[PDB]
């Protein structure tokens, strides 16, 4: 209230809703984001309406892109050295986000910072999948960061049950003290349950520290359903009392997408977990970190 | 004023399903337009109002799926050289084997080169999917010039007369200017009859400047929408359509080999409608 001014809001409002669309947020986020923004300007100059809606949502997108704490690998990793165990983290996501490409730009980066990490190919079943992680392990042993190892992968080919490698692989790596494994998993679409079960069966069975979703910025409305149906399998078909679930996310091609960047909203909405990396192309330096303002900058130009 | 709220009602729940699978918000906004000039509320008699919306909202739709161009079909006895094009993991090099099995089973005589130098196994990847389903191939683990590959990859095949070359590439994207340009090369250096722009379709808004982008710098012909299967809308396809000013000739419905179908219309656009 009042009446015409809930009538000036909700047009304003309207056409930032169409806006954040355009721009690749999810249209039931981008609707969800205005009614909240409307909730909280309402009971409280044309020009200030449309400034207090634009600064108002401004103000929320920056609290939704940074929830929780910012999590911090390094620093765990060590935790884990000091019980004598891997750092596990496992790689999931549908077909072709770039789980592969970006979990050996992530291994270059611990490998830098002075860490041993055991790449687990567990992608078991397409065609290249290992070639492929052998390429990236290959050249990630010319950091040296000679006598010890400090990249290894752990592989037995293709057709065997990945839930099982992963298992494996974990014990080889306590084995042979390697700080970190890095599980990748194969590509499938969130609505295979098949797949969406073996999926949470090697996440139950082997409870890794860190479960990171991968979604490309390139996605459309399915930035939602992704997490929404990946997160229920992690939960439905969990043998803890305690489910384990995803806890941060991965963004990749970033650098496809110009300012169209809404789905590192779809993605930060629907979870309360923070955008661990964002990748900017091929290679293994295109990995940032996400800086909110810059997004929401790009998001409110248009 | 009923049949006003009406139609309003109506549109408004088509325009949120439209945008929800994926379509891009111009199209969207477009077509609501199209839709009510090409609908009177005052002519209707009594008859029922949905059903003639329900029709007019799906005769606008299938405009947007049809470019008027027709399909572009192999020539038996000829060197056919098919080229595939499409943005980082949009499904290139599956649907390369996927349309080689189709032809090979319908009695065509093809192959397949690997010419993507950059991808960590991309050479192994197409090696292992055309070995498995008995289809020749052509790559080279040690070359990194891909026009080099391209270009020995379809003579070698001509010499040996096959009648479906296709050419696997590496992913691009439009912001890239050195892999557009290498497109572009690869493109000259074969000369092919036909260039399949791929596109995922998960892909969300983004689709129009990229696919727009892939025709402003290749002849673009043909449309193949991958990921398709189940539940997959597909709605970025519009803009590929219309930015490509090309047909989707066949959906992908699997990581299998076998799936794979040719694109029909109505079906896509139900899924998509409702
Ligand atoms: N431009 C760009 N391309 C990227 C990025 N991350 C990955 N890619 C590309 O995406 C494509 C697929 O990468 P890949 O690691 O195979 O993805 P995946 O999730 O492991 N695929 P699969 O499910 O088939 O195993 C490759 O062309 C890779 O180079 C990024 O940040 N930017
Ligand atoms: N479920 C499903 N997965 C598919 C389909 N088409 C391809 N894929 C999967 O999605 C990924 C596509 O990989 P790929 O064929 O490498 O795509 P690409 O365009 O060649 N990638 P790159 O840019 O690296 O060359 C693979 O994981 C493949 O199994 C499909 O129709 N359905
Ligand atoms: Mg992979
Ligand atoms: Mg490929």
């Amino acid at each position: 209230m009042g009446s015409l001014s809930r009538e000036d809001m909700e047009s304003v409002l309207d056409k930032m809703r169409d806006h954040l669309i355009a721009k690749n947020v999810a249209a039931d986020i981008a609707v969800q984001l205005c009614e909240s923004v409307a909730n909280k300007l309402e009971g409280k100059t044309f020009s200030t309406v449309t400034s207090t809606v634009k600064q108002a949502l401004q103000e929320s997108l920056v609290q939704i892109l940074q929830p929780q704490r910012r999590v911090d690998m390094l620093r765990d990793i060590m935790d884990a050295q000091r019980r004598q165990r891997p750092y596990v983290v496992t790689f999931c996501g549908v077909n072709g986000v770039g789980k592969s490409t970006n979990l050996a730009k992530i291994s270059f980066w611990l490998l830098e910072n002075g860490f041993s990490v055991l790449i687990a190919a567990c992608d078991t079943f397409r065609a290249g999948a290992v070639e492929q992680l052998r390429t990236h392990t290959r050249r990630l042993s010319a950091l040296h960061p000679g006598g010890r190892t400090m990249v290894q992968l752990f592989e037995k080919g293709y057709g065997k049950d990945a839930a099982g490698i992963a298992m494996e692989a974990i014990a080889f790596a306590r084995n042979q003290g390697f700080d970190v494994v890095l599980v990748d998993t194969a590509g499938r679409m969130q609505d295979n349950a098949p797949l969406m079960t073996a999926l949470a069966k090697l996440i139950t069975v082997n409870t890794p520290d860190l479960v990171l979703f991968v979604g490309e910025a390139l996605v459309g409305n399915e930035a939602v359903d992704q997490l929404v149906k990946f997160n229920r399998a992690l939960a439905d078909h969990s043998m803890a009392q305690t489910p384990r679930l995803i806890d941060g996310i991965v963004l990749t091609k970033f650098d496809t997408i110009d300012d169209k960047v809404g789905a590192a909203i779809s993605m930060t909405y629907i979870t309360s977990k923070p955008i661990v990396f964002v990748g900017t192309g091929q290679t293994y330096c295109d990995l940032r970190s996400l800086n909110a303002k810059a997004v929401v900058a790009a998001l409110m130009k248009a | 004023i009923i049949n006003e709220e009406v139609l309003n009602a109506m549109l408004k729940e088509v325009c949120t399903a439209l945008l929800e699978a994926d379509v891009n918000i111009k199209l969207v906004k477009q077509l609501r337009e199209n839709v009510k000039s090409a609908i009177d509320l005052e002519e209707m008699a009594s008859l029922n109002k949905r059903k003639m919306i329900q029709h007019a909202v799906f005769k606008e739709l299938v405009k947007l799926v049809d470019p008027g161009v027709k399909a572009w079909t192999p020539t038996k006895g000829k060197q056919n050289v098919i080229m595939f094009v499409g943005l980082q993991g949009s499904g290139k090099t599956t649907t390369c084997s996927k349309l080689a099995y189709y032809y090979q089973r319908k009695g065509w005589k093809t192959c397949l080169i690997c010419a993507d130098t950059f991808r960590a196994g991309a050479f192994d990847q197409l090696k292992q999917n055309a070995t498995k389903a008995r289809i020749p191939f052509y790559g080279s683990y040690t070359e990194m010039d891909p026009v080099i590959i391209a270009s020995e990859g379809v003579e070698k095949f001509k010499n040996e007369n096959f009648e479906i070359i296709i050419v696997d590439t590496s992913g691009r994207h439009k912001q890239e200017d050195s892999l557009f340009e290498e497109m572009l090369q690869v493109a000259n250096a074969i000369q092919p009859d036909n260039i399949v722009y791929v596109m995922d379709a998960s892909i969300g808004q983004a689709c129009e400047a990229q696919a727009k982008a892939f025709k402003d710098k290749v002849d673009v012909a043909s449309v193949i929408v991958t990921k398709l299967d189940g539940h997959a809308k597909g709605g970025g396809a519009l803009s590929a359509v219309a930015a490509t000013k090309s047909p989707i000739i066949f959906i992908g419905t699997g990581e299998h080999i076998d799936d794979f179908e040719p694109f029909k219309t109505q079906p896509f656009i139900s899924k998509l409608l409702g």
